[PDB]
RNA sequence: UUCCUCGUGGCCCAAUGGUCACGGCGUCUGGCUACGAACCAGAAGAUUCCAGGUUCAAGUCCUGGCGGGGAAGCCA
RNA sequence: AAGCUCGUAUCAGUUUUAUGAGGUAAAGCGAAUGAUUAGAGGUUCCGGGGUCGAAAUGACCUUGACCUAUUCUCAAACUUUAAAUAUGUAAGAAGUCCUUGUUACUUAAUUGAACGUGGACAUUUGAAUGAAGAGCUUUUAGUGGGCCAUUUUUGGUAAGC
RNA sequence: GAGAACAGAAAUCUCCAGUAGAACAAAAGGGUAAAAGCCCCCUUGAUUUUGAUUUUCAGUGUGAAUACAAACCAUGAAAGU
RNA sequence: GGUUGCGGCCAUAUCUACCAGAAAGCACCGUUUCCCGUCCGAUCAACUGUAGUUAAGCUGGUAAGAGCCUGACCGAGUAGUGUAGUGGGUGACCAUACGCGAAACUCAGGUGCUGCAAUCU
């Protein structure tokens, strides 16, 4: 709505477009190079990255390698799948990030064959520890966190997913200085606080605080809990049972697709617009010249 | 056709360009602090002029940003000063406006003679909902022309509330 | 008075291929270089580390070593009346495989296949490359395409 | 002062223009390149007579000025100031140097001969090819015999051989005479100041119409 | 022609890269004197030869041009 | 000069096929940087000068840049583009393919990397032409003032410079 | 470019456009945009050992640079640098 | 076929101005106890899919659109160039012979293709 701007022919002629994913605003190629580039003396060893992404209303954790044709997915795990493990509400939170990390870890490890060993932490107390290597056996699966364009802060759910994968069995190299409970003035982690952040201590504490501070809010928020007969102290047990079920069977049963591919495609083509042709363009131009200056 | 193409106050910037630093500028900081409730920020000079008597990085001015009910409150109590009368200028082509006042005790602030008297520049900047598309990190985009803030729309909004007018041409 | 430095006379050489500045794509880094592999050298001005000297621009060598970020290339450089074997250590941004050798190896596979087909179906392999031979006796036809006669044209200015 | 032009007739050196490296040059003698009825619509003057070089050489600014003056004065005397639009279709950009040896008695106050012989700017010259147009005119078709004589008189003030060709195409534009007439009748032409803008079949139709209402209008 | 140096209020002259610039004479005002000088008090006067760049800041630092002065121009 | 090891090995002041690199000539500048001629149309409250005006984000003329579309002519130290000539590599037996061993390197991994065993493919064995032999070593002389011609080119008015 | 009292051609604040027309100690050239630039945080890898390679080149030296190795460190969530 | 995450080639993908978008998914959107970061819960962080919307982003379509890409006996076998001559010309330079061969201009056409995983009336 402003024609002083007027990107000229020269500007357009010698403009260099960025890469498409940079135009979109979805990929930092600086990070991508320094994360994907492999030691050339390994020659085909794929450098596996754990891509963690947070949309609204969904977490996406997937294990990816790179190739000239395109990235290749080894395993994937989403938070809309957690209902089959017993998590209906609050599936974009720190705890669901932990659970999704555990899920993608155990899923990969199952389909790869290592799941008998490297069973990780089954006594979660929020203690910093990496998956050590079993002497007289294979080494653990190594995978590097790809955040993306998200900011590194302490108390975040990319690192929740990372903690979950590390406790699930993957060797995810990391320090402890971006988990919650990281005391800043003196550098020591607080495992009881971290365990609460796993099992919904901050969520349940907020629910308890609204149960005596203000109930209108507690009603408009947290409506699903009231509908599904959930009080604060059930949350730890819920997430514990969910972790146990994930360790029991993560093998990814998918959905049924309910009016499948060709039905979907027909329904979409009904509403999608086809373009035009040259004859139609010439006809449009002929009509426009007969209309505008013709004046009937 | 205004479900979500409604016009709200993005923010209000209170600026005080004291010519130089010192106790004067601390007193201006106290002014803005007691006014808004936030801690202000002291801005430095970019270059040197000397006709004004300033040099680089001298901490020349102060300002503060306010958003929301506090912003519209400060706006109305500081626009009662202007009598709900503004110009047809004072309105940018981008849908934002502003006005300068003198002697800020016009806004209900007692003198506090340790502080003194200071003028101010209010600048109000507007936005429709969906301004995050420009200010976010990921998938940073631009706003459609149908959704942009205009002088005309800002004026119509400024009239349809405050029952004010656009005097002086 | 004189100037004979490393990046001397390298304005346009390491100039950066209009509307292709910045942010080298990653197939560059995902390509794989084994020892005994033929590579053409083409520098990139955006990557100042691991560069070759301007002499090796456009030259083509064989990999002798592979490291973290670089590969080692054998070149042969003419010095007087002999060729000297030179060993460069170049980052892979300045490097790319040779489609010449790729084509030769495809031709090898094809020759092997043709030889096996002829062993199965009858000998007389005849699988060399011959040059472009002279062309055999054709017969044109007129058939509507009658010969259109031409003549020179005179001098006109049309200025 | 001002050694002759046989010393600088031929293109022996690369072009050496006024720039950030070669500064401190003198100014050209010729500053006026267009004269006559410069503010003339293209329909006034269909003819054109080009003065065209046959040799590859250099032309001094001095000679261009002299030729301009001679031609212009012949025009203004015979047919008048408003019967022609003379244009000088070549510009002096090439700087010519002198080493400037001493002539008083250069025995001891030597200048060291050919030592440091890189010259200082002497003057300017236009660098000219074969077939390169010089001195276009654009008159009416009834002043041909006048402009040809003007250019013939100018031809003595240039070295080389410089022929005179009678052109087509409304000669400060391209577009041969019948084609221009076809376009002018079909309304594909707008008269900009002293020159025409043409209708194309590429732009947006809105602005094409609002610049050319006539082209396919049924009224015309 | 090469090299060296200088260019500042009407005049002569100085300046730490760090206040749109010190002094002295001339000029102007007032006062002492019957009057003028001399003296006492006070004022005004500047685009630092011209054109560019460095620096936050150039009178000053870097390049070119203009004018003044000086040294050099030898062996034959 | 002495020769030595061998006797078509592999080579070549050459071409061809494939594949690279280059930023000169030309070209372009209604394409960036610069230089540059001329008009046309808009733009100001936000340049100056005039008429009407006590003033007026007051009415009208003058030039000034600024913008848009056009127009003429240029670039050794400008360029989107871009030759010809010249230049690199390859054209296979030290090769290709299949099986499988060694390792302290590498891998999540008996997965890879490098080197191998064993096996299969030979006389169009993997373009052309030639090859008065190919490869190798030792020692030593003289020389280390150059000049001319075509073409490319710098300085110079030019020169048997 | 459009706007805000003192505040003006240049003070501080806000918005829009802006492929780089800026900055990167210093010549010029090259290169660089969620950067190689500007701001902030932490640091000393401007460390150790001794070799190889490129340029100048006689294939010597010096200088300068390149890529690894064995260590020790920094930084970062990390890959990595 | 649509969408999302991660991408490959990096404008046939960009830019300007308008028009549509069922389902799902993205998205905008709501809140500030805790982790966290700010002059400011705008950004960043965390909590709710709850209060609401397709307005915007995003996706596609249109434009005798700007740009970009492709192609051509379009210009042009032109300019320019390798080789040759006791060739022309005072010369500048030019033609011819055996070869290679452009750029602009013109015209026509096109205006993202695609990989892995998942999901969708």
């Amino acid at each position: 709505a402003f024609q002083k701007d007027a990107k000229s022919s020269a500007y357009s002629s010698r403009f260099q477009t960025p890469f498409r994913r940079r135009r979109e605003g979805k990929t930092d190629y600086y990070q991508r190079k320094r994360l994907v580039t492999q030691h050339k003396a390994k020659y085909n060893t794929p450098k596996y990255r754990l891509v963690v992404r947070f949309t609204n209303k969904d977490i996406i954790c997937q294990i990816i390698s790179s190739t000239i044709t395109g990235d290749v997915v080894l395993a994937a795990a989403y938070s809309h799948e957690l209902p089959r493990y017993g998590i209906t509400h609050g599936l974009t939170n720190w705890a669901a990030a932990y659970a999704t990390g555990l899920l993608i870890a155990r899923r990969t490890l199952q389909k790869l064959g290592l799941d008998e060993t490297y069973k990780g932490v089954e006594e979660v107390e929020g203690e910093y520890e990496l998956t050590e290597a079993v002497e007289d056996g294979p080494r653990p699966f190594k995978v590097f966190l790809d955040i993306g364009l998200q900011r590194t802060t302490t108390g975040a759910r990319v690192f929740g997913a990372l903690k979950g994968a590390s406790d699930g069995g993957l060797y995810v190299p990391h320090s402890e200085n971006r988990f919650p409970g990281w005391d800043f003035e003196t550098e020591e982690i607080d495992p009881e606080l971290l365990r609460s952040y796993i099992f919904g201590g901050h969520v349940s504490q907020y629910m308890e605080e609204l149960a005596d501070d203000d109930e209108e809010r507690f009603s408009e928020l947290f409506k699903g809990y009231l509908a599904d007969d959930i009080d604060a102290d059930s949350l730890e047990d819920i997430y514990t049972s969910a972790h146990e079920a994930i360790r029991a069977d993560p093998a990814f049963k998918p959905t049924e697709k309910k009016f499948t591919k060709e039905q979907y495609a027909a329904e979409s083509k009904k509403y999608r617009q086809t373009k035009l042709s040259k004859e139609e363009r010439a006809a449009r131009v002929a009509a426009k010249i007969a209309a505008l200056a013709g004046q009937q | 056709q205004n479900p979500m193409r409604d016009l709200k106050i993005e923010k209000l910037v209170l600026n005080i360009s004291v010519g130089e630093s010192g106790d004067r500028l601390t007193r201006a900081s106290k002014v803005l602090e007691q006014l808004s409730g936030q801690t202000p920020v002291q801005s430095k000079a970019r270059y040197t002029v000397r006709t004004f008597g300033i040099r680089r990085n001298e901490k020349i001015a102060v300002h503060v940003t306010v958003r929301g009910p506090k912003a519209e409150e400060i706006l109305e109590r500081g626009l009662k000063v202007k009598e709900y009368q503004l110009r047809d200028r004072n309105f940018s082509a981008t849908g934002n406006f502003g006005f300068g006042i003198d002697e800020h005790i016009d806004l209900g602030i007692k003198y506090d003679p340790s502080i003194g008297i200071f003028g101010m520049d209010f600048y109000v900047v507007m936005n429709r909902p969906g301004a995050r598309v420009t200010r976010r990190k990921r998938c940073k985009g631009t706003v459609g022309n149908s959704h942009k803030t205009t002088k005309e729309d800002t004026v119509s909004w400024f009239k349809q509330k405050y029952d004010a007018d656009v005097l002086d041409k | 008075g004189k100037s004979h430095g490393y990046r001397s006379r390298t304005r346009y050489m390491f100039q950066r291929d209009f509307r292709k500045h910045g942010a080298v794509h990653l197939s560059t880094y995902l390509k794989v270089y084994k020892v005994g592999d033929i590579v053409d050298i083409k520098a990139n001005g955006s990557i100042q580390k691991g560069m070759p000297h301007k002499f090796y621009q456009g030259k083509t060598g064989v990999v002798y070593n592979v490291t973290k970020s670089s590969v080692g290339v054998i070149i042969n450089k003419m010095v007087g009346n002999r060729y000297l074997e030179k060993r460069l250590n170049l980052r892979v941004e300045h490097i790319k495989h040779s489609k010449c050798r790729q084509e030769f190896l495809e031709r090898v596979k094809a020759n092997a296949a043709k030889r096996a087909e002829a062993k199965a179906q009858g000998v007389a392999v005849q699988l060399k490359r011959q040059p472009a031979q002279p062309r055999e006796s054709r017969i044109v036809s007129t058939e509507g395409n009658v010969p259109q006669t031409l003549a020179p044209v005179p001098y006109e200015t049309f200025i | 002062a001002r050694r002759p032009a046989r010393c600088y007739r031929y293109q022996k050196n690369k072009p050496y223009p006024k720039s950030r490296y070669n500064r401190a040059v003198p100014d050209s003698k010729i500053r006026i390149y267009d004269l006559g009825k410069k503010k003339a619509t293209v329909d006034e003057f269909p003819l054109c007579v080009h003065l065209v070089s046959n040799e590859l050489e250099q032309l001094s600014s001095e000679a261009l000025e002299a030729a301009r003056i001679c031609a212009n004065k012949y025009m203004t005397t015979v047919s008048g100031r408003d019967a022609f639009h003379l244009r000088v279709r070549v510009h002096p950009f090439h700087v010519l140097r002198i080493n400037k040896m001493l002539s008083c008695a250069g025995a001891d106050r030597l200048q060291q001969g050919m030592r440091g012989a890189w010259g200082k700017p002497h003057g300017l010259a236009a660098r000219v090819d074969i077939g390169q147009i010089i001195f276009s005119v654009r008159t009416k078709d009834s002043n041909k015999d006048v402009v040809v004589e003007g250019l013939r008189r100018a031809r003595y003030k240039f070295p080389g051989q410089q022929k005179i060709i009678l052109s087509k195409k409304w000669g400060f534009t391209n577009l041969d005479r019948p084609e221009y007439l076809k376009k002018r009748e079909a309304g594909e032409v707008k008269d900009d100041g002293a020159f025409v803008k043409f209708l194309s079949k590429k732009g947006s139709l809105e602005n094409n119409i609002r610049e050319f209402p006539e082209y396919f209008a049924a009224q015309a």
